[PDB]
């Protein structure tokens, strides 16, 4: 979770809120301040190697937000978690040398 | 072990057979219960597996579980390369790299 | 000392489950019988699956539609999921629409009918319009076998039509367990149980028939010996 | 006209468009009276065009070099599954290629009907 | 392994002797569209296509075979270069 | 006490014995102190070497094949039958190795 | 789209060995059909084998008989050996009987003929008489299915009788084997090769036919449930 918060690849909400508008491309938030605070989304964007990084909202509209809480997954991520590849069923055996 | 019990099965006869042989090879306490002897093998991680191409089980208990597994940018799609001709050099006349 | 023929049971829950129950048999034929069975009905069960869709205002997989939360390529992950029953049996194709506007949860219920057409699993989960969005789709289902991928059949209805990877296969698990048995005097006689579960879109039973079918109908070919 | 297909009004391919190897991206003429010089899809690559970007001159904050009057850049998008030779790893440094993709009924499972998703060889350990 | 290679290693003195014949008989055999073989109509080495068998166009397998047969005469200083290929084309234009 | 090789694979295949158990078998007109998978190796190599004499002569039977006896055993091959038959050697000995390590548990 | 219909190909060397080709076939059927055949070839057609054996003077297995170079051991494996073809199928059991006496080679052949019986390999060598040695001996055979030891069944028609580990599979050896192969752009296909040896009494085709129609009879036993848990 640190390790996808400090790369700055994730959306968190700045103040304590609720959530106005959520779209594919767009959150926008409304704080307790009164102030809507609109954040774009990057999608589908080619990085210096190629990989498509593109930011997915995880939120709802009228979900209640505080804190630093996560708003949107960035790459290799899955609810603020590092998340590089996939979780198997392996055996450890030989298989017809394969 | 208590969701295939509740359905109403025991222990397989494939299942006996791989719990004689691991009772040979020293996996578990003889003068247990199959099902005893099928949490011994649990607690050391091994399960008895069947084989999907026979159905028969493979002869020894073998370690089976959840693994994280990453894919690599090491794609064959971006490395498979061929040439007939093409190309040369302004200098060496030689074919480029 | 010729075996009696084995009593063949069936018990059934919902469309879903099924077990079927062979006993008593010779030592050895439950794996005999069952692991053939087994592996016909992991791979050559024909069912339906989701080939073809078409949004409206959209290009490609790889873009997103405003008022909706999720992108092209997760609803064609959403879509993968839907379980469709043809009634009839002569039927090959059909085209579902869906006409939606936001705000709302777009679930496989909100398709419009179709006559001897059956959704599975009207609950599950398509797509999230906020206000503002709209989503107009037709998706497009087959009659088939096996594991077709995208590149593979290539299916456009339309231009902007994007291809989707079809698991026409229905079934989703086959296990068989073989117990221990015996009849007057005999021992080590061996009682064969499967257990199928499907998607509902096929019953086990048909299912379990139509493997039965394609292993006779294979076991039919060694029957004319030519000279090598 | 097979050729010119997916090309719009302006010489460049349309957004949604499938390019193969060997497709047109960018029409192009060079003063040879004119011979075609447009940028094709390279071997082994192509995909789904996703973006088309056009600079030329005059446009604000645009630098080009001297003597060149535009800049068309195409952005071909791919959906790359796991294949035969592709690599794989976990964090304790196995790391293997993809040999062998078999089907599900080929694969070992638990007497519960659960088939294993990966083999690996205990000799690397 | 390349069927009777012992036997065709057992043939020469040095290896490489078998490869420059066997080379050289294949040139032989592609100049005259194997026209000029020693083996028989049943020997010949066949191509399995689905329109049927063939010919096997690689005449590198034709030269190993007719070695096999043994009744292909090998050496230094056998006969002048000119007269052998004159001669060669008089049989088999 | 098995009357040939097939006898005893036949009852390994009914689960009568094990291939590391050790029976008496007959082979090659002699009674053997010797198990039924070091029959079965005996006969991968007399098939693969299509010559039953030679391949007995080449083999050790009251060892576990490892990796200095097989190493022997393909010298062996090489010196006495050439390269293509060892050729054919190794190819079986690859095949039948990889199918006893699948299972092998 | 279905694909067309397979070639099926023999080879067969004598009543011994055979070879069958089946191709092309769809993927993954090639050890589907292989796997359940060879189990049914190896487990289930029937035949015949020696159960028994009582010779006098003979107390157990491992005994010797004066005038006879062998051991009781070898003698019961010469038998284990011997084909023997029942011809009506009303007839279970037989008794043999050998009579031998003076310096000679015991083969097949000498046992006294018994109706609707015939020995498929008269000239399978059971013993070595020198002079003044003598055997006379009576082998009970039946008829069954698979590999029964010894100690399973214990047959004995007297109490000096030796039981004898009864070979009823008249298949010797079975194995299988499923190559990659193609037709037209797909690649994906197998086909599979099955190689047969059987003891004489039963060719390999038949024995494919008997064990292919064992298949179908329990395949049929899946379609009345008369329970309905």
């Amino acid at each position: 979770e640190r390790v996808v918060r400090d790369s700055l690849a994730a959306l968190y909400a700045e103040e304590d809120g609720e959530v106005a508008k959520v779209d594919g491309n767009r959150i926008v938030v409304r704080y307790e301040d009164g102030r809507l605070v609109e954040y774009p989304l990057r999608r589908f964007y080619r990085s210096n190697q190629g990989t498509a990084l593109d930011q997915r909202p995880r939120v709802v509209v009228g979900q209640r937000v505080r804190k630093g809480d996560l708003l949107a997954d960035g790459p290799a991520s899955e609810n603020g978690f590092l998340a590089l590849g996939q979780n198997v069923l392996v055996a450890i055996m030989p298989f017809d040398g394969y | 072990f208590g969701k295939r019990k509740g359905e109403g099965f025991g222990v397989d006869k494939r299942e006996v057979e791989v719990l004689r042989r691991a009772e040979k090879l020293g996996l578990v306490t003889p003068g247990k219960t199959p099902e005893e002897q099928l949490k011994e093998l649990f607690l050391q991680g091994k399960v008895v597996l069947y084989d999907g191409r026979t159905g028969e089980p493979i002869e020894g208990p073998i370690v089976v579980g959840q693994m994280f597994i990453m894919k690599l940018y090491h794609m064959v799609e971006d490395k498979m390369h061929a040439r007939s001709t093409g190309p040369y050099s302004l200098i060496t006349q030689q074919p480029l790299g | 000392s010729k075996l009696k023929a084995p009593v063949f049971t069936v018990r059934t829950q919902g469309r879903e489950y099924g077990e079927f129950v062979l006993e008593p048999l010779e030592r050895g034929f439950g794996v005999t019988l069952g692991n053939p069975l087994r592996r016909i009905l992991l791979s050559s069960i024909p069912g339906t699956a989701v080939t073809s869709v078409y949004i409206e205002d959209v290009l490609h997989e790889f873009s997103t539609i405003p008022g909706v939360k999720e992108d092209v390529v997760e609803i064609i992950l959403n879509l993968k999921e839907l379980v469709v029953r043809f009634l009839n049996p002569s039927l090959q194709t059909v085209t579902l629409l869906l006409k939606a506007e936001g705000p709302k949860e777009v679930k496989a219920r909100d398709f419009l009918p179709v006559a001897d057409v059956e959704i599975m699993n009207p609950d599950l989960h398509i797509a999230t319009l906020e206000e503002g969005g709209r989503l107009n789709m037709e998706v497009r289902v087959d009659r088939g076998v096996g594991y077709v991928p995208a590149e593979k059949h290539g299916i456009k209805d339309r231009i902007n039509a994007i291809p989707v990877d079809a698991v026409f296969s229905p079934v989703r698990r086959v296990a068989f367990q073989v117990e221990d048995t015996r009849l007057g005097q005999r021992t080590d006689l061996d009682k064969l149980t499967l257990r199928i579960w499907t998607d509902g879109s096929v019953t086990p039973l048909e299912a379990l028939n139509q493997a039965v079918e394609i292993l006779r109908e294979h076991l039919t070919y060694f029957s004319n010996p030519q000279a090598a | 006209e097979a050729a010119l297909r997916d090309l719009d009004e302006e010489g460049v391919v349309r957004i949604g468009a499938e390019v193969k190897p060997g497709d047109i991206l960018v029409g192009r003429t060079s003063f040879k009276d004119v011979k075609d010089t447009s940028l094709r899809v390279p071997p082994g690559e192509g995909g789904i065009v996703v973006r088309t970007v056009r600079l030329r001159r005059g446009d604000p904050g645009v630098e080009l070099k001297p003597g060149v009057r535009e800049v068309v850049r195409v952005y071909v998008a791919q959906k790359r599954k796991l294949q035969v030779g592709d690599k794989l790893a976990n964090r304790h440094g196995n790391k293997g290629v993809v040999a062998k993709i078999l089907p599900v009924e080929d694969m070992p499972h638990l007497p519960d009907g659960t088939p294993v998703d990966v083999i690996l060889n205990p000799l690397g350990v | 392994a390349e069927p009777g290679i012992d036997k065709l290693f057992g043939m020469v003195d040095s290896k490489y002797r078998l490869t420059v014949v066997v080379a050289k008989r294949a040139q032989q055999l592609l100049r005259h569209g194997f026209k000029n073989t020693v083996l028989e109509p049943e020997e010949r080495p066949k191509m399995q296509t689905l329109e049927g068998l063939f010919d096997d166009p690689n005449a590198v397998t034709w030269a190993m075979k007719e070695l096999l047969t043994g009744r292909l005469v090998f050496g230094e200083n056998l006969v002048p270069e000119d007269r052998l290929q004159k001669e060669m084309e008089r049989l088999y234009p | 006490v098995f009357a040939n090789p097939d006898e005893a694979l036949l009852a390994v295949a009914h689960g009568i014995v094990d291939l590391q158990d050790v029976v008496t078998v007959r082979y090659m007109g002699k009674r053997l102190e010797t198990s039924p998978g070091r029959i079965l190796f005996a006969r991968i190599v007399a098939e693969a070497v299509e010559d039953e004499k030679v391949a007995w002569e080449l083999i050790q039977l009251d060892v576990p094949q490892e990796k200095n006896s097989l190493k022997d055993l393909v010298y062996q091959a090489f010196l006495r039958l050439g390269m293509e038959k060892t050729a054919r050697l190794l190819d079986a000995l690859k095949y039948y190795g990889f199918t006893f390590s699948t299972t092998s548990g």
